[PDB]
């Protein structure tokens, strides 16, 4: 029974994160560092999975095995609390997030089961260098924990994260950072997430939203009509030329915040060159020539449950946006522009960074979902959501 | 990571 609130999760035990190097879900944090320390010696066996099924590091470059893990996902992947719509991941965002720069195929850990090779779980890790408060620390990311339907409820959920866990140590490394819409011991921070329509009708169709206080259809596609073109002089999608300015602005940017990414330019160069369907990035190329703001947002599909046949819930998900001459507000509202154009039909936003500053004033709603962030053997003070600098998949 | 939806 997972809790998405802390005060039912404050009620209840946890079996397996009473186990982990975590911070209890009563405490108050003071101190900054790791709760156990680096292992010099790790167990070299694999954990055991219960009988009949086996692991599998999945080679994602085998178009085969990426269709299965996609396969899994769409099935079996995160469901919104009303089971109306799936995350739908392509293959192609897959590649994106799970082949980053550092990569490793051992930590792309699969369950199979064992007579008919059925993939039945995944959970995986990517590598990333983590800021958080006054420490860097090279972590990694963990993403896209998920048992087949079928095989819920039977404690597999732990062997995979004793696993990852496992196969991290191995390359020396002792942290992680990961996010999740349930509450386990215990969120380095909380943040929610809002929603602006972009095609209100289509949303209103298919239930994830709902007309509203009474408002007619009518009264609701003008109140979410945004311009056909974007506002901001200069505005135009991020190109080669601009990878090392795009990395010197975001790295500068981020230091406001609590818990951020610290990236190369290689790795600047994955999670912003634009590619179709994954990632959009606009830079602001001023009457100087010289670049000084940009917005970026991920594409992330949904399955709509109920009616499969029809279509899907087109969603894009803001990721970061960095402004230093441009308003954030003009930012926003021209990702808002861009995403109506490329066909999305609502717009996701977090409340982190400096999101609250914008969200209401540009007619976003607030979403009945949290997300939580989470640090792994690493204890530190909570922080607000408008510290929180880290946006993932 | 979580999906969410208007409230
Ligand atoms: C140094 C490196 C360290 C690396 C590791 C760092 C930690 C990584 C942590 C993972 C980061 C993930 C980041 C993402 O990908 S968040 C996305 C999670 N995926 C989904 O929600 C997809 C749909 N759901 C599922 O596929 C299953 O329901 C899952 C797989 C989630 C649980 O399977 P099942 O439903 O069959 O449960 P069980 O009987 O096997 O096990 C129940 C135990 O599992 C605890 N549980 C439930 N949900 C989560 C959860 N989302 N994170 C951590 N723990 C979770 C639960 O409280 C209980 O523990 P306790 O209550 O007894 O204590
Ligand atoms: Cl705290």
């Amino acid at each position: 029974g997972p809790a998405k609130t802390m005060e039912e999760a404050s009620k209840r035990s946890y079996q397996f994160w009473d186990t982990q190097p975590v911070p209890k879900l009563g405490e108050v944090v003071n101190t900054h560092g790791p709760v156990e320390p680096d292992k010099d010696n790790i167990r070299q066996e694999p954990y055991t999975l219960p009988q009949g099924f086996t692991w599998d590091a999945l080679d994602l470059g085998d178009r085969g095995v990426l269709k299965e893990l996609y396969t899994l996902l769409n099935e079996n992947y995160v469901e919104d609390d009303d089971n109306m719509f799936r995350f739908d991941y392509s293959p192609e965002f897959l590649l994106w997030a799970l082949r980053p720069p550092g990569w490793l195929p051992q930590w792309h850990c699969g369950v199979r089961v064992v007579s008919s090779r059925k993939l039945v779980g995944f959970i995986s890790a990517i590598p990333a260098n983590i800021h958080i408060y006054d420490t860097e620390k090279k972590m990694v990311e963990i993403n896209f924990l998920c048992v087949h339907k079928k095989l819920r409820s039977k404690r597999v959920a732990p062997v995979l994260i004793r696993e990852i866990t496992r196969r991290v140590h191995l390359e020396g490394i002792f942290q992680a950072v990961y996010t999740a819409g349930v509450v386990l011991p215990k969120p380095v921070g909380t943040c929610r997430y809002w929603h602006r329509s972009l095609n209100p009708r289509k949303l209103i169709e298919v239930k994830f939203s709902h007309l509203s206080r009474n408002m007619t259809m009518q009264r609701t596609m003008k109140l979410y009509r945004l311009p056909e073109t974007p506002k901001t002089a200069g505005l135009r999608p991020m190109e080669t030329k601009d990878i090392p300015v795009v990395h010197q602005l975001l790295t500068r940017y981020l230091k406001q915040f609590h818990l951020t990414p610290v990236m190369s330019q290689e790795e600047v160069e994955h999670w912003f060159y634009p590619q179709e369907n994954i990632i959009d990035t606009f830079v602001v190329e001023n009457a100087n020539g010289e670049v000084t703001d940009f917005l970026s947002f991920y594409t992330l599909p949904s399955t709509i449950m109920n009616h499969p046949t029809h279509k899907s819930l087109k969603a894009a998900y803001s990721f970061y946006n960095v402004h230093t001459q441009t308003p954030l507000l003009d930012l926003m509202s021209d990702a808002l522009v861009l995403a109506k154009m490329k066909g999305f039909d609502v717009f996701n936003a977090l409340d982190l960074m400096e999101n609250k500053t914008f969200l209401e004033k540009l007619k976003f709603g607030i979403g009945d979902g949290n997300l939580q962030y989470y640090l792994y053997n690493w204890k530190c003070p909570s922080m607000g959501a408008e510290k929180v600098g880290l946006v993932l998949q | 990571x979580s999906f969410s939806k208007p409230r």
